[PDB]
RNA sequence: UCGGUACGGUUUGUGUAGGAUAGGUGGGAGACUGUGAAACCUCGACGCCAGUUGGGGCGGAGUCGUUGUUGAAAUACCAC
RNA sequence: GGAGCUUGACUGCGAGACUUACAAGUCAAGCAGGGACGAAAGUCGGGAUUAGUGAUCCGGCACCCCCGAGUGGAAGGGGUG
């Protein structure tokens, strides 16, 4: 307790489930008595993931955004270094990089990665294998025409990705935005990510969801009713 | 209720031998099941049906889906490459290779085309951040400092018989099966090794079976013993005196109720015989159930038990072994260092020490497979000398287990006497058609009795005991240590069982090195109840750690 | 002691012969070249 | 009363440098108004991998973040 | 009696006989497949020969994919060992 946690401990009920709408009332309510904050969302899924053909894995794009510092480190060189601090990206990659991330300066967020110059990748992923900060193909980062998805990380492609204990982490932006702005980008992730809903997911797919501040406590909500976000 | 494992109805036998029939019980995650027995009930049997290695014969017997199964052997294998390579052929072996293409990828990809092999590194580079496999250079040299293994840059095949237990357990405590099935696992292994892996098994995720003949592993790693008597299996609960109680109890309930049966037989029997009169019948529905009694009462018959007896030796004279500065190694590692002592006649002496010591080479100079660096070894002239050892290398798989104690041959020499060899062996307990088993096929708990059946047919008055205390019961290990204090000649044993040496010894022979001589020796006139007070009162007063956690997770 | 075994193949697994051995003086399985008539030609045999 | 299941609170994890080593994941630059160095309390949960995770006595004077690195990984606080 | 290599202790058949109330029992030249030994000729469908065994019914398992109670499947049934 804090005596300031349990103000907004009683202005949310416990047990009422509520509409994606309220979660996004309530983020205002709870969030914004204390400083600024990011919305969080924690989804327990209905697969395990210890088989291989239940890892649910997947990227979205967000209409509203996410209000971050995106500090995306693109890796080319040449003239398609030129490319991305032209498109948006505050630090291009080369290789004079790689001799100071291995001296200990780690400071960016993504890694965009050109198909030819990828034999630098795996002596770099030596430090950014825990990290997680991996250039993936599946989420567009490992790709030949690294000239899209420079503004796209900036755009809100926020990575999820199930963990051991079947729980899925997700941010649907700022706890600065409106009621109308919140719940579509929670409705734009749980229906892709039941497009990445495996075919040998027993039971109830998606068993409960929560809506969370950085400081107060959760927001119930129903995982009945998804159709009507807006 | 989700389930590990499950038996349904398994009948494995071979032959007149049923090892189970019509057992049905379930395994559940988080179990901590230990399997007892005598030797030759069949344990071994049913940890080869639960790794896969082994059908059972009219039954069903299936895994759950997932939590795959490791087992360690009785005997456990290995390789003929290093001890790093060792350790990577399993716990490593299915995720090594996703490292050995990745690291193909980072330059074989670059001059190739680059379209198609972009999901080829990219399907298992996200299986390097579920298992955190990149530290698979690191991981390895955590898993070895926690059992203390040997340094991994040398060979395999001259290790100690307790140092190629510990690389093999570190083979199944890194892929973390969640069913282990542990087959005798502290055999060769010192007081620490024990003490290690009771820790690492008591928070273990998974089920853990382990066929341990020894009183105290048992009470520390299992709370719910697995029972094999002729055929069933009896699971109940206890920490390994209610088993010894339990099997008390159900002869004594067998033994009477089949003396009421033989006494039925003599009051039946006096009626078949005794003459039909005038022309009334004898009846045939007496004759059937007499018929029925008379055989339900000749397959009870398996009680017997055979006692360990060593032959005598001739007269042995006042120099046994003298041993004068001793110097022993084999590289900058020296083992033995400046040791001097004289074997004494008449008595039972314990060599003491951790794995990887020098007890093994201090035998193997006083027999003759080794020389000295420096100072003499010296035996004398009436000594007859016999020798039993730790790798067993006399008995060979493919040849039966009469035929290597004999060559083929009727009678044979156990000194100075001729004792017929198949007499010689049923006095080892194979007896009937059992003597035609090979040594691939016998269990560990008679293969140290047939090791002992090859070499005390040698008849000697100085025993050397690399051992004997194994894969012994409580039954044959008594009747062992019994077979020692009425030898009449000098016995030399090398043991770890704590509670072996303390019952049967008169001098102790025990490694004390530290830090800064790692080499030397001590001889004490006493048993082992009296060294363990001189050991806390010249070295370490009280001082005669935490658990090594062998992974990060 | 001397158990009806079957003689099951190494390519089709099928079973194709049956026959005899004694189990003390032969206690692994069985292993002889039979001919196979699903593959056409002489195969391997183990026991099953 | 003794159990099962569903729901919620409190609490648990310590090979090796270290804040006895957040257990995992995700969010995060603030979180309370600060003395287990406290007054009634004061490890008499566990107490061993020993001192931080309670006997919740009170006080708006008095702990801790991020930085530093010292690591497979960190540090508050919090939903998960 | 001894030694070398081996699996014919074969799959598809079978002109013609013995014995025989019937049911069964027994012998078989030779033809093709794919093999073993042999330089070849050739021999090999267990053992010098005659005992070491049990009709039908009902079932079990393996395989072949023949029937599939409106149709597509399945359950069950069928064949061959
Ligand atoms: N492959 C085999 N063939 C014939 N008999 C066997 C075979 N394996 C084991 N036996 C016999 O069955 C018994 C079972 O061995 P087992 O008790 O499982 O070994 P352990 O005592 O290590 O459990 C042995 O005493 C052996 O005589
Ligand atoms: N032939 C050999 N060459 C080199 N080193 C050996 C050889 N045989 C044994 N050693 C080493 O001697 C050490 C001690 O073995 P030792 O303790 O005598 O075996 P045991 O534990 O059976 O008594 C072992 O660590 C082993 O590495
Ligand atoms: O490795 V040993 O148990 O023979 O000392
Ligand atoms: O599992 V044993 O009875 O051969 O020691
Ligand atoms: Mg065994
Ligand atoms: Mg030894
Ligand atoms: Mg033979
Ligand atoms: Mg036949
Ligand atoms: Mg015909
Ligand atoms: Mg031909
Ligand atoms: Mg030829
Ligand atoms: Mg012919
Ligand atoms: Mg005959
Ligand atoms: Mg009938
Ligand atoms: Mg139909
Ligand atoms: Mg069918
Ligand atoms: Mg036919
Ligand atoms: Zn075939």
């Amino acid at each position: 307790t804090s005596k300031a946690y349990r103000a907004a401990a009683a202005k949310v009920d416990r047990t009422n489930l509520y509409t994606p709408l309220q979660a996004a009332k309530l983020a205002k309510e709870t969030s914004s008595t204390k400083q600024d904050a990011t919305v969080e969302v924690a989804i327990r899924l209905g697969v395990d993931p210890r088989k291989a053909d239940q890892m649910v894995r997947g990227t979205v794009n967000l209409p509203h955004g996410t209000g971050k510092t995106a500090r995306v480190a693109v890796f080319a060189v040449g003239e398609k270094a030129d490319a991305a601090v032209a498109a948006g990206a505050d630090v291009v990659g080369s290789d004079d990089l790689i001799e100071r991330i291995q001296g200990g300066w780690l400071e960016f967020d993504a890694a965009i990665a050109t198909p030819d110059q990828m034999a630098k990748v795996g002596r770099i992923a030596r430090v950014l294998g825990p990290r997680g900060l991996m250039p993936n193909p599946k989420t567009g980062t490992v790709t030949a025409d690294v000239a899209k998805a420079v503004a796209d990380i900036k755009g809100g492609k926020i990575n999820f990705r199930v963990d051991k204990q079947a729980n899925l982490h997700f941010v649907i932006g700022k706890a600065s935005f409106d009621e109308k702005l919140l719940a579509e980008n929670y409705g734009a992730a749980i229906d892709e990510v039941l497009r990445l809903k495996p075919s040998s997911s027993k039971g109830r797919y998606l068993k409960k969801i929560t809506v969370s501040t950085t400081t107060g406590p959760g927001i119930p909500v129903d995982p009945s009713i998804t159709r009507n976000f807006a | 209720a989700e389930f590990i494992y499950t038996m349904k109805k398994v009948r494995k036998a071979h032959g007149d031998k049923v090892i189970l029939d019509d057992v049905t019980l379930s395994f559940y995650p988080g179990a901590k099941i230990g399997v007892v027995g005598p030797n030759g009930a069949g344990k071994s049997s049913v940890l080869r049906i639960m790794a896969g290695l082994d059908k059972p014969n009219n039954g069903d017997a299936f895994l759950a889906t997932g939590a795959t199964v490791g087992i360690l052997q009785q005997e456990p294998p290995l390789n003929e490459d290093k001890t790093v390579r060792g350790n990577v052929e399993e716990g490593m072996g299915d995720i090594k290779i996703k490292l050995d293409r990745f690291n193909e990828v980072a330059e074989l990809m670059a001059t190739d085309y680059t379209d198609e092999l972009m999901e080829e590194m990219g399907r298992l580079q996200e299986e390097l951040d579920h298992a955190d496999a990149w530290d698979l250079d690191a991981q390895l040299e955590q898993a070895m400092d926690a059992l203390r293994c040997p340094p991994a840059d040398e060979p395999v095949t001259n290790l100690s018989g307790g140092e190629r237990r510990r690389v093999a357990l570190c083979k199944l405590l890194l892929s973390k099966p969640d069913l282990l099935l542990l087959d005798e696992p502290t055999n060769h292994l010192d007081a620490e090794s024990v003490q290690w892996l009771e820790q690492h098994l008591a928070s273990y995720p998974g089920a853990i079976l382990a066929v341990t003949h020894d009183r105290y592993f048992l009470d520390n790693v299992a709370e719910w013993i697995l029972e094999l008597d002729r055929g069933r299996a009896y699971p109940y609960e206890g920490n390994y005196s209610t088993y010894l109680e339990k099997k008390a109890e159900r002869l004594a309930v067998q033994g009477r109720k089949d003396a009421k049966l033989q006494k039925r037989l003599t009051e039946e029997l006096a009626w078949v015989r005794s003459g039909a009169k005038a022309r009334q019948a004898k009846s045939k529905a007496r004759l059937q159930r007499y018929e029925e009694m008379a055989a339900e009462a000749e397959k009870t018959r398996k009680l017997d038990f055979e006692e360990i007896q060593i032959p005598v030796g001739p007269r042995l004279g006042n120099v046994v072994v003298e041993v004068d500065h001793l110097d022993k190694g084999y590289d900058g590692r020296a083992l033995i260092k400046d040791l001097s002592f004289s074997l004494p006649r008449n008595g039972i002496v314990g060599v003491i020490g951790p794995n990887g010591v020098g007890k093994t080479t201090l035998f193997k100079t006083i027999v003759g497979l080794e020389t000295p660096d420096s100072g003499s070894v010296k035996v004398g002239e009436t000594v007859k000398l016999s020798y039993v050892d730790q790798a067993r290398a006399g008995i060979d798989p493919r040849k039966t287990v009469w035929e290597v104690v004999s060559d083929g041959l009727d009678y044979i020499q156990v000194g100075q006497t001729e004792v017929p060899s198949r007499a010689y062996v049923s006095a080892f307990g194979f007896k009937g058609p059992d003597q035609q088993k090979p040594a691939g096929v016998l269990s560990g708990g008679e293969r140290n009795r047939l090791n002992l059946a090859l070499t005390l047919k040698q008849g000697g008055n100085l025993i050397l005991l690399d051992e004997p205390t194994n894969d012994l019961d409580v039954e044959t290990l008594g009747s062992l240590e019994n077979a020692l204090l009425n030898f009449p000649g000098c016995a030399v044993v090398i043991s770890h069982d704590r509670w072996f040496l303390d019952r049967t010894c008169t001098h102790i022979l025990a490694w004390e090195g530290d830090d800064d001589n790692e080499a030397k020796w001590f001889w004490f006139e006493g048993n082992f109840g009296a060294y363990e007070e001189n050991k806390v009162e010249r070295l370490g007063v009280d001082a005669a750690v935490t658990h090594r956690k062998l992974t990060r997770g | 002691v001397r158990p009806k075994i079957t003689l099951a193949c190494e390519v089709c697994k099928h079973r194709n012969y049956i026959t005899k051995k004694n189990r003390r003086n032969d206690p692994d399985r069985l292993e002889l070249k039979k001919f196979c008539p699903n593959c056409g030609k002489h195969q391997a045999h183990r026991e099953t």
